[PDB]
RNA sequence: UAGCGCCGGCCAACUCCGUGCCAGCAGCCGCGGUAAUACGGAGGGCGCGAGCGUUACCCGGAUUCACUGGGCGUAAAGGG
RNA sequence: UGAAACUCAAAGGAAUUGACGGGGGCCCGCACAAGCGGUGGAGCAUGUGGUUUAAUUCGAAGCAACGCGAAGAACCUUACCAGGCCUUGACAUGCUAGGGAACCCGGGUGAAAGCCUGGGGUGCCCCGCGAGGGGAGCCCUAGCACAGGUGCUGCAUGGCCGUCGUCAGCUCGUGCCGUGAGGUGUUGGGUUAAGUCCCGCAACGAGCGCAACCCCCGCCGUUAGUUGCCAGCGGUUCGGCCGGGCACUCUAACGGGACUGCCCGCGAAAGCGGGAGGAAGGAGGGGACGACGUCUGGUCAGCAUGGCCCUUACGGCCUGGGCGACACACGUGCUACAAUGCCCACUACAAAGCGAUGCCACCCGGCAACGGGGAGCUAAUCGCAAAAAGGUGGGCCCAGUUCGGAUUGGGGUCUGCAACCCGACCCCAUGAAGCCGGAAUCGCUAGUAAUCGCGGAUCAGCCAUGCCGCGGUGAAUACGUU
């Protein structure tokens, strides 16, 4: 239940309640930011890759 | 460019850079022989030279190892007297074999 | 430029908290198959680098060898502390008969007929060192009469 | 056992955003999503030429797609086909205005993601790992460069036990910001499976 | 008529399946505890051939009883 | 004096590197000491062991597993369990065959999935005036190739991460030394946070580390004037509201500025001590940054991947259950045991941040939550906001109390199809153990601990006492290194 997992994650054949997020890449279910539509992990990779506009190493 | 900071050390280097090389720096090939004031003392050199089949010559007192010197200058070598006397005529010989013999540099006063 | 041939490439090692690292022995001989010969023993954290390094040292330490038609002048025994090696002259058609080490030596030496044996220890390294010295102590009839003259 | 991604570390400097534009709390999500898959399709059909960097720009249906390649000829074709067919197939799937610009690569031996994809291959093609890795460096260094370093990790030679082969020459201060050190990575599939590849190229400074 | 031994290292000859501290191998070191160039079969290879292997014993290697040709501070060995 | 059987693939010398020592020397880190507060007791929350179960999915294991994957489990999620149903598939590409276009609408059925099934419909290509058919897409159905697997192996592996440890270390080239493993350099004197630097030296130099280059905070100048300002005048529904100005505040870019530079002492130097000037000194405070390598660390359930295993099922759908079970054991936590306090009224001072079917100003109704109306705001313009502790006034008077708020009953709002299992909140009533906690043990060296609130990620709502961040009030104590 991982391929059919991610498909059902788009359809919502019923009540808007069963609507849940999903990492666009990894297809993770949890730790997914609404902003990037991505899981925490993959984004860490993209951020390092520079492939994320403005996204930059924070420090204070 | 070069902050005041870098200038300091960078120059300071040069000083000791010269403080050991100024007299060796004119050598660029690789000596044909080596003149040594006290053999036993700077015997480390003798070894370097000897291995490279570079001829050894040196002033040497009794505190010395006569066999490992190719051209020996037996005699005192701890006192300025014998040292200045030998190096004098030694160099004068070099200059004369070359061209333009002159008169020994200050050293007699240095002797005091 | 001469000929090149290594006798062995062993991996030594050393302890140190958290594990063991290794350098690399590498003994190599080099010669023109015509009297000029030189042995070399290089060390480094890399097999290639090691043999390469042995190459530099090889051509450095060298030795001419008095060859009488592919054989050696007189027989000699030379004990390098540990091990000991014999060397004997032999007519053409005898061949180089010896342990793998002294072979490399004598072969790249241009030698082609010789009876020999490794007595005592046998550590490749020490037998190597041993043979070099042995050749380095061979003397032609001349050398003899030349010293035994002193006119 | 740490080492952060040299790139992300030099984000506020040196390496600029490979994808660089702007949006808001509604667009960023998709523009990125699309931007990504575009780069993906390009990794696919385009790597055959030495596809290293792939810069991108957007804002309002405007879309830059400057793809830097070691062999531009393969992205162009003969005069307007290979280059165009992509422009087609690209927007043929995007609802936007594209532009498949193409730079060259004055020297691949000075681009990590290239050096990487290179040594990444020879392993797949089953070859001397030590030799090849060490050669890539002596290529990149001899190729004129202030520093270089390369490293694979996995089943070198196909052994049971894992491993990792080190190799580098000339300064490569990964800790310093003013450094610019092209970073490269690449996979390597074999009978015995996965195998990582890393590349580091110290170039600029100050 | 063409056979036999071997192909981890010494030692000349490499892959695949099976197997799974079992079945087994073994001269020394060691090999097999799911992925074995070391078991067993196969394909291929090295060696010899009316033979090829094994066991047994003798000399060799063994300068390991040393005459040739060894040793004895701490390695076995100076006698209280 | 002195064997043998038997048995082992060694026994053993010296030297080398390293680890270890209830050996040593020099040295360091909230390591101990000094000191403040706290867990272990109680209640509850949360994770875990165990047992239980139809199932209570799986992983993580001393330090470095246990509010950890999970930054949001009613069904979704969901990998588990029971029951119903499909079995080239929920998704990929391909080849081929018969029927229909596409598309939209429904009825019988059932728990839903799924299965029986009427209607509308007739677009685009070829031939022909039509008929009729053939060709594309798209669907039904047949078949093959193939899907799919959170099934197994982190002891096959990439990636990423933990860790020793921000420790000061690890090592290379050539030379030299040793038969060699190896040694030197890197050691030694001084110095520092530091293999920091000086000095010395059979080494001379170089590389990864340390520092420095990047971000935040402190003083100040430049540019910018929809924030702030009567600083300054004038009008005032006396509110920086209108005029007016940017000076100051602030907002954000850029730059100045500190370098043991200056003075004095010691010192071969490096450096050290003390003084000025200075917003700030001897690294000013906080961050990001974590070397060779160690742990057969972690993770095949993020993803990737060698091998293996499944294949009308080890795959897929739904409905319900479970993950929330409870005789128990521990780990992190929250609220407390009250007068340096609890209550109630009234009044004041932040920061960072978030918000256009989101933030919701004000009115109305309600004890209330919440509902009805409704202005503004893509936002230094309106909104979440009341910060809280504080301040002043009143009440309680030492009690299991007006301490403490668990448990239980009753009534109600809101999200979401749905709140039995299982949400969150409101109001009334009920008012538990607990009177400072055994052996034992954690945190912290200054704007720190303690304390007090505010925000944000996630997300319908929320089981958040959790996490990440923000500001407010603001200590104690370090003789010393046994
Ligand atoms: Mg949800
Ligand atoms: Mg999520
Ligand atoms: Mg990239
Ligand atoms: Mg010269
Ligand atoms: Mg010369
Ligand atoms: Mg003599
Ligand atoms: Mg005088
Ligand atoms: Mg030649
Ligand atoms: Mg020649
Ligand atoms: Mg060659
Ligand atoms: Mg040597
Ligand atoms: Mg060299
Ligand atoms: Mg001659
Ligand atoms: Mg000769
Ligand atoms: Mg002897
Ligand atoms: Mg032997
Ligand atoms: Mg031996
Ligand atoms: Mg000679
Ligand atoms: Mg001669
Ligand atoms: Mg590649
Ligand atoms: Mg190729
Ligand atoms: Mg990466
Ligand atoms: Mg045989
Ligand atoms: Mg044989
Ligand atoms: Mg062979
Ligand atoms: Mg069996
Ligand atoms: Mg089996
Ligand atoms: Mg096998
Ligand atoms: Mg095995
Ligand atoms: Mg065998
Ligand atoms: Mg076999
Ligand atoms: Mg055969
Ligand atoms: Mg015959
Ligand atoms: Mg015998
Ligand atoms: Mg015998
Ligand atoms: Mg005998
Ligand atoms: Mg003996
Ligand atoms: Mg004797
Ligand atoms: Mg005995
Ligand atoms: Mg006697
Ligand atoms: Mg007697
Ligand atoms: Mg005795
Ligand atoms: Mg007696
Ligand atoms: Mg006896
Ligand atoms: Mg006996
Ligand atoms: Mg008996
Ligand atoms: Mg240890
Ligand atoms: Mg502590
Ligand atoms: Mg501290
Ligand atoms: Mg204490
Ligand atoms: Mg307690
Ligand atoms: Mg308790
Ligand atoms: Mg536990
Ligand atoms: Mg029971
Ligand atoms: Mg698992
Ligand atoms: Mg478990
Ligand atoms: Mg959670
Ligand atoms: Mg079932
Ligand atoms: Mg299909
Ligand atoms: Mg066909
Ligand atoms: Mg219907
Ligand atoms: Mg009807
Ligand atoms: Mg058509
Ligand atoms: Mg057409
Ligand atoms: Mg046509
Ligand atoms: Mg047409
Ligand atoms: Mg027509
Ligand atoms: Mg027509
Ligand atoms: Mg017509
Ligand atoms: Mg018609
Ligand atoms: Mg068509
Ligand atoms: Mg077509
Ligand atoms: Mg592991
Ligand atoms: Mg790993
Ligand atoms: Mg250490
Ligand atoms: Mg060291
Ligand atoms: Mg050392
Ligand atoms: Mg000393
Ligand atoms: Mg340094
Ligand atoms: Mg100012
Ligand atoms: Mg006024
Ligand atoms: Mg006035
Ligand atoms: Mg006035
Ligand atoms: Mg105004
Ligand atoms: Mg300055
Ligand atoms: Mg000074
Ligand atoms: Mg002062
Ligand atoms: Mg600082
Ligand atoms: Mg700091
Ligand atoms: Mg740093
Ligand atoms: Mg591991
Ligand atoms: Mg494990
Ligand atoms: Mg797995
Ligand atoms: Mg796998
Ligand atoms: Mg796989
Ligand atoms: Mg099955
Ligand atoms: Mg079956
Ligand atoms: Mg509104
Ligand atoms: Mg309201
Ligand atoms: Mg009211
Ligand atoms: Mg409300
Ligand atoms: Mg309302
Ligand atoms: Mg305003
Ligand atoms: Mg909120
Ligand atoms: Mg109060
Ligand atoms: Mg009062
Ligand atoms: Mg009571
Ligand atoms: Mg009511
Ligand atoms: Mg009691
Ligand atoms: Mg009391
Ligand atoms: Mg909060
Ligand atoms: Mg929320
Ligand atoms: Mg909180
Ligand atoms: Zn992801």
């Amino acid at each position: 239940a991982r391929k059919a997992l991610i498909e059902k994650a788009k359809r919502t054949p019923k009540f808007k309640v069963r609507a849940y997020t999903r990492c666009v890449r990894c297809g993770r279910a949890r730790s997914v930011y609404r902003f990037f539509g991505l899981c925490r992990i993959c984004l860490r990779e993209l951020a390092h890759k520079g492939q994320l506009p403005g996204v930059r190493k924070a420090s204070w | 460019e070069r902050p005041k900071k870098e200038q300091v050390r960078l120059k300071h280097e040069l000083e000791r850079l010269q403080k050991y090389l100024s007299g060796f720096r004119l050598l660029k090939r690789l000596p044909d022989a080596i003149f040594v004031v006290d053999p036993t003392k700077e015997a480390i050199a003798v070894r370097e030279a000897r291995k490279l089949f570079i001829p050894v010559i040196a002033l040497a007192d009794t505190d010395s190892d006569p066999d490992l010197v190719d051209y020996i200058i037996p005699g005192n070598d701890d006192a300025i007297r014998s040292i200045q006397l030998i190096l004098s005529r030694a160099v004068d010989l070099i200059i004369q074999a070359r061209g333009g013999v002159v008169e020994p540099s200050p050293s007699y006063a240095l002797v005091q | 430029d001469f000929e090149e041939k290594m006798i062995l490439i062993r991996r030594t090692a050393r302890m140190q908290a958290g594990g063991r690292r290794f350098r690399f022995g590498a003994l190599v001989v080099v010669g023109d198959r015509q009297g000029r010969v030189g042995l070399g023993f290089g060390k480094a954290p890399e097999v290639p680098l090691a043999v390469q390094k042995a190459g530099y040292y090889a051509r450095r330490n060298m030795v001419e060898v008095p060859l009488q038609n592919g054989t050696i002048p007189h027989e000699i025994e030379v004990e390098f502390g540990a091990s000991k090696i014999v060397l004997k002259p032999a007519a053409p058609g005898t061949g180089v008969i010896a342990g793998a080490v002294p072979r490399a030596i004598l072969e790249l030496a241009g030698v082609t007929d010789i009876l020999t044996k490794e007595l005592g220890s046998r550590n490749p390294i020490n037998i190597a060192y041993a043979t070099m010295e042995a050749l380095r102590q061979l003397r032609t009839k001349a050398d003899v009469e030349r010293l035994r003259k002193g006119e | 056992g740490n080492k952060i991604h040299p790139i992300g570390f030099r984000l506020g400097i040196t390496r600029d955003w490979e994808s660089r534009w702007y949006a808001g709390k509604k667009q960023y999500r998709h523009l990125l999503l699309e931007d990504q898959r575009i780069r993906g399709l390009l990794e696919k059909e385009l790597y055959s030429a030495g596809l290293a960097r792939v810069d991108i720009e957007r804002a309002a249906d405007n879309v830059a797609v400057t793809v830097h390649v070691a062999k531009p000829g393969v992205v162009i074709g003969r005069g307007g086909e290979r280059i165009r067919v992509l422009r087609e197939e690209l927007a043929k799937l995007t609802g936007k205005n594209v532009a498949l610009n193409v730079q060259e690569v004055q020297n691949p031996n000075l681009s990590a993601p290239l050096v990487a994809q290179r040594v990444a291959e020879q392993i797949e093609r089953r070859f001397a790992v030590r030799r090849a890795i060490k050669q890539a460096v002596q290529r990149v260094m001899e190729s004129g460069a202030k520093g270089a370093k390369v490293i694979v990790s996995g089943r070198i030679g196909g052994a049971e036990q894992a491993r990792t082969e080190w190799a580098a020459q000339g300064r490569v201060p990964l800790h310093t910001l003013r450094a610019n050190i092209d970073y490269g990575f690449a996979l390597a599939r074999t009978t015995y499976g996965v195998l990582g590849v890393k590349a580091y190229i110290f170039l600029g400074e100050v």
